[PDB]
RNA sequence: GUGGUUUAAUUCGCGAAGAACCUUACCAGGCCUUGACAUGCUAGGGAACCCGGGUGAAAGCCUGGGGUGCCCGCGAGGGAGCCCUAGCACAGGUGCUGGGCCGUCGUCAGCUCGUGCCGUGAGGUGUUGGGUUAAGUCCCGCAACGAGCGCAACCCCCGCCGUUAGUUGCCAGCGGUUCGGCCGGGCACUCUAACGGGACUGCCCGCGAAAGCGGGAGGAAGGAGGGGACGACGUCUGGUCAGCAUGGCCCUUACGGCCUGGGCGACACACGUGCUACAAUGCCCUACAAAGCGAUGCCACCCGGCAACGGGGAGCUAAUCGCAAAAAGGUGGGCCCAGUUCGGAUUGGGGUCUGCAACCCGACCCCAUGAAGCCGGAAUCGCUAGUAAUCGCGGAUCAGCCAUGCCGCGG
């Protein structure tokens, strides 16, 4: 059904938790945002690239880019 | 080169009893379809005999032998010749079937007349 | 794909690499005795290994319990297989250039050798002529004579005949009709496989160097039966790291090794090649035809749905010992527009799926979408036989994950 890195809810929900709007980072593969990115800044990590965008309420649901673009950069 | 190769030789059609029948189908042939262009040939001349009452094969010789260029020619090279602007006159006719171009360009063509054997009479007259 | 753009924008001189998760490219990080994996050896200590938690998504590192066999052997030590640590070479390197192997290009016939002669410096004579011609050198005559380049040129496949075998595709006479299949019986027939026979220079005629070719009859494919396949040497002196090996340099063990994550070979302009695309097609309905290659994968078959897909049961190791792909293009009939012809790329919105996911590269369906009803002057490309060409089909995509690569056949 709905996909999500199960990981980057873990740093996240005690956020949604705690009330704190830090940055979420991920290392698996198709990182997706979820609605608990409402109002968080998923800055994930790796060691190259970077996959941030302060997801909102309607930003949710897809991603930044890269695992398919059909251009690059 | 040498031996004067072949052509092979077919046989009539079916209420005519001719060779050149067929080689005509072949022109009006495309697709690699000859069974419709058969048709079409077939039913081009039922609106010839439904039209003008004379033998659709009388009519289709006639076209043809009226058609054949004199100068520009072997007695083969006369009816590739006909068959081409007897398919080229009438894939530009007003009429919207295939069978009816098809049949008012031998109709014309049998009298002496229209846009294929106007052409021919250029051919010639540039020639000679 | 090349030039070019560019944080590197795969590699090499149109295409393939069989399908850009992926190695080759970049940044960052960890380890670097073992060096992701494997083989061999030395030194000290030490008994492999198994189960599991957290950190963790670089798997690095940290911790607990149990903890194999053999001789000397009796309560505990050495040593070997084995583990850890320490060291080294092979290892590893699409990191490059300069034998050999595979293969392409000139694709069709010609070249080479021995004896002898001319005859000397050598070379040539072994095609002078005629007709027919892509490999057992086309043959004959005249020529000095002869031979080889190496059993595939019919060796294999398709079309002819005969014989044998296999029988859910099949079938003449006959009965039961199980409501259309079908059963019983059936070297006859049709299909597949195996072997041999027919195979062009034979019967007759014309010229005849009778070398040969041409025409006709019998037969009927036959003097071309079609395709696959193929030569000293030369050239690209490459490519080849798909495989293997040598030498120089690099590899100094921190891109001087290796591993993972993430990404990249997208595009603005242009060319070359391929595919779909209106003027005669589309839509709907009934419905007999086509071979070859498949497959524990596919998957006929009730119901639900536009489709995809989904729920349940059964069948399979194989087509004359189930079956799927059925259907089907085509063809026939009717019909809507006298240029959206309803062909329709691409982009965009929603939903769904194999798959971890692919949500921005996939695929199917629905709405919109009209580049638009054009089909090209100089020049140029492919093919000519039941070929070109048109159209549809099927398997694996056997060299991995639904993103028209190849081969086979019929009309």
């Amino acid at each position: 059904g709905v996909f999500v890195d199960d990981h980057l809810l873990e740093k996240v929900l005690e956020l949604n938790a705690k009330g704190e709007k830090r940055l979420i980072k991920t290392w698996s593969r198709r990182s997706t945002i979820v609605p608990e990115m409402v109002g968080h800044t998923i800055a994930v990590y790796n060691g190259k690239q970077h996959v941030p965008v302060y997801i909102t309420e309607n930003m949710v649901g897809h991603k930044l880019g890269e695992f398919a673009p059909t251009r690059t950069y | 080169r040498r031996r004067r190769a072949e052509v092979r030789q077919l046989q009539p059609d079916l209420v005519y009893g001719d060779v050149l029948v067929t080689a005509f189908i072949n022109k009006i042939m495309r697709d690699g379809k000859k069974n419709l262009a058969a048709r079409i040939f077939y039913d081009a001349c039922k609106i010839i005999q439904e039209k003008t009452g004379q033998e659709p094969l009388k009519v289709f010789k006639q076209a043809v032998e009226n058609v054949k260029p004199r100068m520009e020619v072997s007695p083969r090279r006369q009816q590739s010749l006909a068959l081409r602007w007897l398919v080229q006159a009438a894939n530009q006719r007003p009429e919207r079937r295939a069978a009816v171009r098809i049949a008012h360009e031998l109709m014309d063509a049998a009298e002496g007349k229209g846009g294929a054997v106007k052409k021919k009479e250029d051919v010639e007259r540039m020639a000679e």
